[PDB]
């Protein structure tokens, strides 16, 4: 993922 | 408990605990302007806000953050669903405030046929007259589920899942030693939970159709 932002916060 | 079950509750209480909803979410609640539109607002806010305080206390359950940086997010993704509609249980049944957040919900384009599952839902979790440990630990729970879509290692999250599947059942018996069925209680509100994520792409589609805007966070995590 793709899934940018989630992987983002998840830091 | 043993004292490695009783520090895993605690942490898992101490991050629980934080969660409320934001005084000006609260304020818009009472203060807002009343139609369809401003109500699906309102929860859009609520929803994005909760998402991230989900990550939060995932990312604090034991072994997770030390899981493929993606089945994680396989997890988030697959739960998210489940755990806002866990909390909203929670705070219905805790209450008004919540008497005037009812009444946006049931004005904000969810169809009939959605609400009143959630209702009945909201009333069925009443029933079982749960604790701060039981909500924070089945969330937890829902969370740390190895049946997601995307889980790849099934295993190592099965693995993380069980200690706390058997805290709570410890928990049932402290607390309610004259109530055995309890534990299976709450296991099978968590299959009627399941139901949401059905319910929610449903309102999902109809707010789509009636063209509703979601958020950056919300478009990603739901796929819109
Ligand atoms: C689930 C929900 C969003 C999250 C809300 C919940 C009702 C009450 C709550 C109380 C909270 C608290 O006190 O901490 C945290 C937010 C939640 C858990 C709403 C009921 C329907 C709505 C919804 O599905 C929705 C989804 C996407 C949207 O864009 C808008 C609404
Ligand atoms: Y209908």
């Amino acid at each position: 993922e793709r899934h940018k932002i989630l992987h983002r916060l998840l830091q | 408990l043993t004292p490695d079950q009783q520090t895993l509750l605690h942490f898992i209480m101490d991050s629980y605990n934080k969660q409320r909803m934001p005084q000006e979410i609260t304020n818009k609640i009472l203060k807002e302007e009343f139609s369809a539109e401003e109500n699906f607002l309102i929860l859009t806010e609520m929803a994005t806000n909760h998402v991230q305080v989900l990550v939060e206390f995932t990312k604090k359950l034991p072994g997770f953050q030390t899981l493929d940086h993606e089945d994680q997010i396989a997890l988030l993704k697959g739960s998210a669903v489940e755990a806002m509609f866990l909390r909203s249980a929670e705070i219905f049944n805790k209450k008004g405030h919540s008497d005037l957040l009812e009444e946006r919900i049931r004005n904000s384009g969810i169809s009939d046929e959605y609400i009143t599952p959630m209702f009945s839902f909201y009333k069925s979790i009443g029933e079982l007259k749960m604790t701060q440990e039981e909500y924070a630990l089945l969330t937890a729970i829902v969370i740390l589920s190895p049946d997601r879509q995307y889980i790849k290692d099934r295993e190592a999250v099965e693995k993380l899942q069980e200690p706390l599947l058997d805290v709570l059942q410890k928990l049932c018996k402290i607390h309610q030693p004259e109530n055995p069925q309890h534990f299976a209680c709450l296991l099978g509100r968590l299959t009627e939970l399941r139901t949401f994520n059905h319910h929610h792409a449903e309102m999902l589609m109809s707010w789509r159709v009636n063209d509703h805007k979601f958020t950056p966070l919300l478009c990603e995590i739901w796929d819109v």
